[PDB]
């Protein structure tokens, strides 16, 4: 058996012609990039969500050739938070909960809030104000 | 002409309505699907305009639509109501529908059953072809918190929290309100409170067994998941089509042919793959419209069945609607409709009016019934025979006009005193 | 059919749908609302109509004192229904339109079998005979992709019209529940008036 | 400020509402529609792959949906109630319906 194909008839494994050593072919690391912006009127600050990857494994490219976005400055930055949607770089996670402003996913939202330089923060969205009805 | 069937008993019936509210949010990397690792194919695809951008825009609209659907169905209430620590509620047992603190998810037993029922790997193979799944904005725990808040509001405040501030009411009095809503007097409930509570508890217990026993009970949800997965698989399989080219592999076409011949073959492959993507996106839009209609129905049922008592027939279950309970399910909602069903009907002789003196008397709120020798006035949905008096009847005209009028005495309460 | 487009029979025969309508209407006459919400409870029809008068805010004595007049009005209106259906060509147009759409769409599909789609001919055998097999295959695949596009367009439009028909049928089922199995207080949901 | 209109009479009005519940159920053959009698075209058709699997699946879904629509509209009641032999009904005439 010289090689193997996946469902889409794409080669996913191959036998080396010289060494006859079996090799799996996995496509190079790829993913979606989402830019959370408060609005260019409000600010030029942004946050970057790398979707469906742990940011142990976010682009750590040190040369422009190694990875397609040539903007490395928003990778492995000071503000790094892991979500189930992806890992978000450039927004500080706060334990406070607010009404959703910019949806990120898995219950995490982002907002541009003052805290006193105003910056992008990430938080768990607030479902509402808790109440207890005085049942008797 | 003169026979009426009056129910002498009732059944508290709990039924389940299962409604999809959201579908899987999918994203397609258009370049990675049309041109996996061929940069030449990517440069050629740049010449096809805004096809990929339009597909991305449509899929993003679908995903935002799914989040909006879930928000409309479950985020109706802005207060996260909590059930009281003492769960008595007049003998009505809500443990199967109330959140269970022992479970880490804070999910009810029925909801836990619902979540259990709905279900290289296919995910990895699809991802390697540019097809990925975006997580929903609201977690399953957040949707469970919405359902728990809705249940707590319904149990502690009736329908008041739906129309404004939550107003505490004892649950037996709320269910008496609901019997008034279905046309049955409060005394029927207060006199039969233990029986009604036991019937409700037994029906709620049978709900879990009915959901467990039938594999296809939640099929309406599962089908939605299936309808997504198959579609994605179809897309992946459409990457094996040559579309009239020498090969389905872009790299083989480029390696084997000079630029003029390769262009004719890569054009065929790119056109076929773009057609496959357009077909997928169009069918996703149609399915998203169907899911939006389903979620709009679910939101309407949340408003009119859970946040109130509906007089619409069969909108909130089979029978006379009393109240409803929401339960979160994977990509959907299950409404437990508690309804009142008349039972143990009995035949009686009936007359449109009673002729007393020269006056015709009509029942103010009920029916004139006869067991064979004596005439009573009873409420329509329950047999509670009462003596015909001037209090429970009103007078209109002479006896001649009414067809079917029967002679009988109308007792005057004040005359003895 | 000879071009590959066939029509499948509906699962319910028109006789079975007639039996459903007969059962629903007999239940409405004999039992009023009761069969909709549970066991069918016998009610004399004048008393059911008096209930329905109470539902709209009118007392029972109004119906009982005017029973003959109300019955005559109902009989006259039902008599006028058949004439009104006869007179207006568009009275059932909403039905006919649906049929027309289906019937028209199929013809379009059939007509798309007479389109060259840029090739020399719309007949496959003529293209194969009049061209070299490598040259002929290009035109044949052009015809094939054109016919696949026609089929996909037909299926997409059928999906959209099926969504519209599903919305209409959901509305019809809601009207069966709320207008036939009950008395509705929703304004204009079950006709003009109370 | 002080004037009301009170009805002194009534009309029993019967109106019609027409609602389509189902459409014609159609099935399509790619093999015959695309390639009427050409086995050569039939063999060429497999190159395009799963288009007709998808099309047949969609049409079958529509066809099942039509029967589901008819069930939803007309099969609401599971008891086939039978009208009484004697059709008096208090002077109301239902012979037309
Ligand atoms: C109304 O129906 C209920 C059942 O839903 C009757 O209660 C049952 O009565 C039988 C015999 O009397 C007992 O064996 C059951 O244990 C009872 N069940 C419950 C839940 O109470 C009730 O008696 C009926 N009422 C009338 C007036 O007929
Ligand atoms: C409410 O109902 C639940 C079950 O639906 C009751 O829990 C059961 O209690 C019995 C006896 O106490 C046990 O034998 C079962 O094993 C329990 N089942 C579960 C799932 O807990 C509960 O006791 C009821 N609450 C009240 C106040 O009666
Ligand atoms: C119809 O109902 C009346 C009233 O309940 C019955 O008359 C009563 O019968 C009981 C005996 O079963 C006596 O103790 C009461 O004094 C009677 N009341 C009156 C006002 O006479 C009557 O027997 C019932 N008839 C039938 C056929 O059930
Ligand atoms: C209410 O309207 C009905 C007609 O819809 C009236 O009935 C008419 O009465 C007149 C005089 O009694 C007769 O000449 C007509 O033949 C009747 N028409 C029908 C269709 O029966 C009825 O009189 C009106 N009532 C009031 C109080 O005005
Ligand atoms: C119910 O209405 C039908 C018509 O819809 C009546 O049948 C008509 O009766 C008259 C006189 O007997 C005839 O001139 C017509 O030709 C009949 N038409 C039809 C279609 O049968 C029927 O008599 C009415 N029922 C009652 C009890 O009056
Ligand atoms: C983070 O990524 C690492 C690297 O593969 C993985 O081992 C780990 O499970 C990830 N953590 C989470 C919470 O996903
Ligand atoms: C009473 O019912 C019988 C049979 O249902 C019917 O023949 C008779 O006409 C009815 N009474 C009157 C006054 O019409
Ligand atoms: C009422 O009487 C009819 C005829 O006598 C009978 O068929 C029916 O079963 C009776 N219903 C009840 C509830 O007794
Ligand atoms: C009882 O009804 C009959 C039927 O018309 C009537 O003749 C009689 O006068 C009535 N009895 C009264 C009014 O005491
Ligand atoms: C009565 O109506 C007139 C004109 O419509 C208005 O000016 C007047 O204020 C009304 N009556 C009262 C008490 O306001």
């Amino acid at each position: 058996q010289q090689f193997g194909r996946d469902i889409a008839d794409t080669t996913d494994a191959v036998r080396d012609p010289q060494t006859l050593e079996i090799l799996d072919i996995t496509p190079c690391s790829f993913g979606g990039v989402s830019v959370i912006t408060p609005g260019t009127n409000t600010s030029n600050q942004v946050a970057v969500l790398y979707q469906g990857v742990n940011c142990t494994e976010v682009p750590v490219a040190i040369h422009a050739d190694q990875l397609t976005p040539t903007w490395r400055v928003y990778s492995t930055g000071s503000n790094v938070f892991q979500t189930r949607a992806g890992c978000l770089i450039g927004a500080e996670y706060v334990n406070n909960s607010y009404e959703c402003d910019i949806p990120i996913g898995a219950g995490i939202c982002a907002s541009y809030q003052t805290q006193a330089s105003q910056s992008i923060i990430a938080y768990t969205m607030s479902l509402g104000a808790e109440n207890s009805v005085a049942y008797s | 002409n003169n026979s009426i069937a009056i129910p002498t008993n009732f059944t508290i019936s709990v039924t389940t309505e299962i409604l999809p509210v959201s579908m899987t949010k999918t994203s397609v990397d258009c370049t990675m699907y049309i041109c996996g690792d061929s940069t030449e194919c990517s440069n050629l695809l740049l010449q096809y305009g805004s096809f990929c951008t339009q597909l991305k825009r449509a899929l993003t609209g679908i995903a935002v639509e799914q989040d909006k659907n879930t928000q409309e169905v479950f985020a109706q209430v802005k207060q996260i109501y909590k059930t009281p620590p003492i769960k008595y509620f007049g003998g009505f047992n809500f443990s199967q529908i109330l959140p269970d603190p022992s479970k880490p998810s804070k999910r009810s037993p029925i909801e836990d059953l619902l979540f259990n029922k709905v279900t290289r790997d296919l995910i990895c193979a699809q991802k390697f072809k540019g097809l990925t799944v975006l997580p929903p904005l609201l977690t399953d725990e957040m949707i469970a918190q919405y359902t728990s808040a809705l249940l707590a509001g319904t149990i502690t405040s009736g329908w008041t929290f739906g129309a404004g501030p939550a107003l505490q009411i004892p649950f037996p009095m709320q269910m008496a309100y609901r019997f008034n809503g279905i046309g049955v007097t409060q005394n029927v409930l207060y006199e039969n409170q233990k029986l009604i509570a036991n019937q409700f508890n037994s029906a709620i217990g049978k709900i879990q067994d009915s959901l467990s026993s039938t594999p296809s009970a939640l099929g309406k949800l599962q089908d939605v998941v299936n309808h997504n997965a198959q579609a994605l698989n179809t897309l992946v399989k459409q990457l094996s089509s040559k579309f009239g080219a020498i090969s389905s592999v872009l790299n083989d076409i480029f390696s084997r042919l000079d630029p003029p011949e390769a262009e004719v073959q890569i054009d065929r492959l790119i056109t076929g793959r773009l057609q496959s993507l357009q077909t997928y996106v169009t069918q996703q839009l149609i399915r998203a419209a169907e899911i939006r209609a389903s979620a709009n129905l679910a939101a309407t049922k949340m408003s009119e069945c859970v946040l109130g008592q509906s007089k619409r027939v069969d909108f909130c279950g089979k029978g006379y609607h009393l109240m409803s309970f929401p339960q979160s399910a994977p990509h959907g909602v299950v409404f437990l409709h508690v309804t009142y069903v008349p039972a143990q009907e009995k035949n009686f002789t009936t007359a449109p009016a009673i002729c007393h003196d020269g006056k015709a008397h009509f029942p103010r709120e009920g029916v004139f019934v006869s067991n064979g020798t004596h005439w009573f006035v009873t409420q329509r949905n329950f047999y509670e025979p009462q003596i015909i008096t001037t209090d429970n009847t009103f007078v209109s005209g002479n006896c001649d006009v009414v067809i079917g009028i029967v002679n009988n005495t109308v007792y005057d309460p004040l005359q003895p005193e």
